[PDB]
């Protein structure tokens, strides 16, 4: 291989190696802060759903 | 064959001969012995190699790196401005030690066509191979065995800052 072709091999290798690294570093961060806030996708644990709930007029009337 | 001004030699003074005896100087026929018997079939068979080499005139070219940015022009971690300079740092870190040796090799020339009297008459050479070993000390030297041209920068901001200073206090 000439050294043109393994020199911008060599670039688009380091790319991919840095995108990725960046991406690893800042999935830490946003798992850190999911995880402290409890405001994202990650880290969401149940709640009772509000649907289980009866609404209709009851025996006695205060409830 | 190779550029005079690279590589130079002074003008060559060779005396005449001299002969203050009637022997004859077995060196001369020697010489003359040399001539015919080797030096004469040898230059016979180059000359049949080159007249084929002219047959077939084919050529190579020496390499020409573009400039690209410096290390110090690359932002932090950002790899693929780093990459090309730490490239080119590498390929001028190679080309400065062929520098040196390229003064090293005129020293010890004129070492030997001095004779006797070097000390004295190979003062010039003296004097540019203390200069370019200084020059490639303060670039090269230190850095280790994981060189880079972040760790050569580092190097020439502590020696700046230290220059700075002393002007400075003065």
């Amino acid at each position: 291989d000439g050294p043109e072709k393994n020199y911008e091999r060599t670039m688009a290798i380091l790319q991919i190696e840095a995108e990725k690294a960046e991406l690893r570093l800042k999935e830490l961060e946003v798992r850190r802060l999911m995880r402290a806030r409890g405001d994202g996708p990650w880290f969401h644990y149940p709640t009772i759903d509000k649907e289980l709930i009866d609404h209709s007029p009851k025996a006695t009337p205060d409830n | 064959s190779w550029d005079k001004d690279v590589y130079p030699e002074p003008p060559r003074r060779t005396p005449a001969p001299s002969p203050q005896t009637s022997l004859p100087n077995p060196i001369t026929y020697l010489t003359k012995a040399f001539d015919l018997l080797v030096d004469r079939p040898v230059t016979l068979v180059r000359e049949f190699i080159e007249r084929q080499h002219a047959k077939n005139k084919y050529y190579y070219y020496h390499r020409e790196f573009r400039r690209v940015p410096d290390i110090t022009e690359c932002q932090e971690k950002d790899v693929l401005c780093m990459f090309e300079a730490e490239m080119q740092w590498r390929r001028d870190y190679k080309v400065d030690q062929e520098i040196v040796n390229i003064i090293q090799e005129r020293l010890k020339a004129c070492q030997q066509r001095e004779g006797e009297s070097h000390r004295q008459n190979c003062a010039k050479e003296l004097e540019q191979f203390t200069q370019v070993v200084k020059a490639y000390q303060d670039r090269y030297h230190d850095l280790g065995a994981h060189y880079s041209a972040r760790k050569c920068l580092a190097k020439q901001k502590q020696r700046m800052l230290a220059e700075r200073k002393a002007a400075k206090e003065a």
